[PDB]
RNA sequence: GCUCGCCGGAAGACCAAGGGUUCCUGUCCAACGUUAAUCGGGGCAGGGUGAGUCGACCCCUAAGGCGAGGCCGAAAGGCGUAGUCGAUGGGAAACAGGUUAAUAUUCCUGUACUUGGUGUUACUGCGAAGGGGGGACGGAGAAGGCUAUGUUGGCCGGGCGACGGUUGUCCCGGUUUAAGCGUGUAGGCUGGUUUUCCAGGCAAAUCCGGAAAAUCAAGGCUGAGGCGUGAUGACGAGGCACUACGGUGCUGAAGCAACAAAUGCCCUGCUUCCAGGAAAAGCCUCUAAGCAUCAGGUAACAUCAAAUCGUACCCCAAACCGACACAGGUGGUCAGGUAGAGAAUACCAAGGCGCUUGAGAGAACUCGGGUGAAGGAACUAGGCAAAAUGGUGCCGUAACUUCGGGAGAAGGCACGCUGAUAUGUAGGUGAGGUCCCUCGCGGAUGGAGCUGAAAUCAGUCGAAGAUACCAGCUGGCUGCAACUGUUUAUUAAAAACACAGCACUGUGCAAACACGAAAGUGGACGUAUACGGUGUGACGCCUGGAAUGGCGUAAUGAUGGCCAGGCUGUCUCCACCCGAGACUCAGUGAAAUU
RNA sequence: AGGACCGAACCGACUAAUGUUGAAAAAUUAGCGGAUGACUUGUGGCUGGGGGUGAAAGGCCAAUCAAACCGGGAGAUAGCU
């Protein structure tokens, strides 16, 4: 949610943020933190989704300095607690479960031999048993329109199609908010904690 | 332990001041100028057979030289460890 | 305000000390033209 | 030894890095101290730093270096594993009083805590290179309690005033008691107890977690502070005897309540926000093989051990860095009262000092200032400088605009002290009594006493009551630049530099590009709302001289200039006074240049 | 909430004066700027000279920088004094 601020000074005239007030406030699961040096912690989320047949149930939402979406922590049935990517579509006690099967919901991973064709798809395994590098960053979607073969072909945000073995597996649903394009940092001063050094002209 | 020639180097000489006199008479500690190493089991094993004294405790500290000029060179003074013996009870000499 | 010799006997051992001279190839020649020559104090006793 | 003055959120004190005996005593005056010095941070000789509880060392670890092996390369070397160094972090524990010419939480006395081992009694499922817990974390803001601390009152000891009064509602001093243990209150966190199972924690678990049942709602944990022990104590105002007159020996009364209140503890807590805020060791728990009359762990007592290293002294400076006993700089701690909102400003308490040259005359001239006949910017490139306003309450406050601002606009009245409401009011805090109960560090009434604003009326004194100091001049037009910001250390702080947003192109991961004989690495432990380069720089008219932006804009500015009220020796035009030099004298004592 | 306002410690030195064999090979005084964020600092490491770094002045790299210092080629060259 974005909240437009009144202009009571400059640089602070046109700060809007984005945040959704429906995440927690605190420390998140430490045991599942690193040092992450060059300060910003790790999260250890599971892009595999290895353990099949499990179920979980979702407890709370999370923030990620790291990445631009956000994590879910899942609660697997005999005492496992881990994070995967949070879709649009979640609600609170959402059980939740890969496999084989996987049945039709945003929230679920299967193989990219059985997508019903016409449905948003996101973090596409290409490597067998890498995973989790296509669609990291917020507001994206990749739909496919054809599937069978022995490739199948996928629309990529970028504009292009790539075809990609259907080995590999799949995460159902569509990436969460796409407001972070809508962040302007309103000044000067807000780009000097993220790191960036403001930038010399060569013409200067 | 002993090896008794290791404790009959440890005593260099006894020490004399203004202040190891008053500190016979109040505390009844005797001082004396030890070794550059001199640890606590050697003094108190020096002083308990070599005096053949009860010894109670035993401080330590390290005298650091002065500069001496006398001359165009320089010179310097030896160090050495003063030793403060506090006995249980008993005075000697 | 601030002089240009600000004392740090930590930094003046761990750059000119007698070991990181030693650690490297080159300190051994300024180690040889010492010893060519003959000082007496070499750089530094702790 | 007496008197005056300065600092006193320092010019005071313990300290860190650094220095290296500069610390203390006796003696000496060649040089050293800008003068003499009999003195000293100068010399001579002697002394002085006492640790299981202070710190360093040690265990582990971020940044980073080495990096046995190993990849690559003419040599050199680039890179790097298993490891190892590396405090700016974590990890064992002590306080009070006293003492010397110098050192103390280290020395004497009293009282605790911590680590490992041995012996005895009694009990026992012990056991990691493994797992879990915790260690373990950002910024801002608010409330309450308490302590150190200050005041009043009581009490104790000493006095009746060098000049009017002062046996009083008088004056002077004190009213200190620690660490630890027990109690677990203010406050915070979490729903507990029992039982069954487990695909997670590489195998395992009674442990962490999850999944099902019954009961109860207040149990469990962390945690400042108050009370008892500590303390039939020490310390203490003030005393008594022997004296090298320096001290020694002994004794020593009261040592409590209320109020205010810390930047200090509860609080690594609570609320809120997004930029989402190190790792590891010690410790507890759980088991695998094994051990299970053994060994290890657990409760008590006694004994042993806790080594080495620094401990003097300045430290917002005469001792460090500037060649100096130099008007510069240098980490953080302690932070009294009165007036004040304040660590600013003025005075004093403890403490340290009057800055290692002085004495005469009061001339010209130089500097810091003060006052001033009449005018008030006429002086100067230029209200530069100087002068002037400066605080609070009441009526009241314009042009413009992005509606936040301009604004404290300007401009009119009052400000001291004393009595009344009230022999001190609103508010805060709070004793004694009454009642109830687990019966306590407990709760409801109730006000003794203490502290204590703000306003009104009336009277009174001074020329002047924001009475001193500190402490915005005000209103209008306009160029550039949105703004806070950056620089030519040491002559230019601007329109130059930087700017969030915006416009364009390329890049599907073994990504573009850059770095490299190669290996390797950044981008990036990123994933087309992401990455690298280019141009512009809030915003409105808008982009057909019009984003190498045209025209303006509230606010902002060590930015250029003008006028208006007041103000002034800046000027007309200089006069007097207070200071430091310049004049003389005692002593030391150069340079530029020839 | 705040690169918000005034104003301490603190930081940079804009104006005016003084200083130029000075207290000082860049410092003082009086106004003036920021003053909870684009702040500052201790300690420790890294980036090295036809290079590093640079909110870009061709600034800094030990009181020196339009190419640091030391040693070497070197008693270079010089048509100059």
């Amino acid at each position: 949610a974005v909240v437009k601020c009144k202009p009571t000074s400059p640089g602070r005239r046109h700060v809007v943020k984005v945040v959704n007030p429906e995440l927690h406030k605190g420390k998140p699961f430490a045991p599942l933190l690193e040092k992450n040096s060059k300060k910003q912690a790790y999260r250890i989320v599971d892009f595999k989704r290895n353990k099949d047949g499990i179920p979980a149930v979702v407890e709370r939402l999370e923030y990620d300095p790291n990445r631009s979406a956000n994590i879910a922590l899942v609660l697997y049935k005999d005492g496992e607690r881990r994070y995967i990517l949070a879709p649009k579509g979640l609600k609170a006690g959402d059980q939740i479960q890969s496999g084989v099967d996987a049945a039709i919901k945003p929230g679920n991973t299967l193989p990219m031999r059985n997508i019903p064709v016409g449905s948003t798809v996101h973090n596409v395994e290409m490597k067998p048993g890498k995973g989790g590098q296509l669609a990291r960053s917020a507001g994206t979607y990749v739909q496919i329109v054809a599937r069978d073969g022995a490739y199948v072909t996928l629309r990529l945000r970028s504009g292009e199609m790539r075809k990609v073995e259907a080995d590999c597996r799949a995460t159902l649903g569509e990436v969460g908010n796409a407001e972070h394009m809508l962040r302007v940092l309103g000044k000067a001063g807000a780009a000097r904690w993220r790191g960036v050094r403001p930038t010399v002209r060569g013409t200067a | 332990m002993i090896r008794e020639e290791r404790l009959l180097k440890v005593l260099r000489a006894p020490h004399v001041s203004e202040k190891a006199s008053t500190a016979m008479e109040k505390s009844n500690t005797i001082v004396l100028k030890v070794a550059k190493d001199a640890t606590k089991a050697e003094i108190k094993a020096a002083v308990q057979k070599l005096f053949e004294v009860e010894v109670e405790v035993v401080n330590t500290l390290v005298v650091k030289g002065k500069v001496k000029r006398h001359g165009q060179r320089i010179g310097r003074r030896s160090d050495w460890k003063k030793a403060y013996v506090t006995l249980k009870e008993g005075q000697n000499l | 305000m601030k002089r240009t010799f600000q004392p740090s006997v930590l930094k003046r051992n761990r750059s000119h000390g007698f070991r990181a001279r030693m650690a490297t190839k080159n300190g051994r020649q300024v180690l040889a033209r010492r010893r060519a020559k003959g000082r007496a104090r070499l750089t530094v006793s702790k």
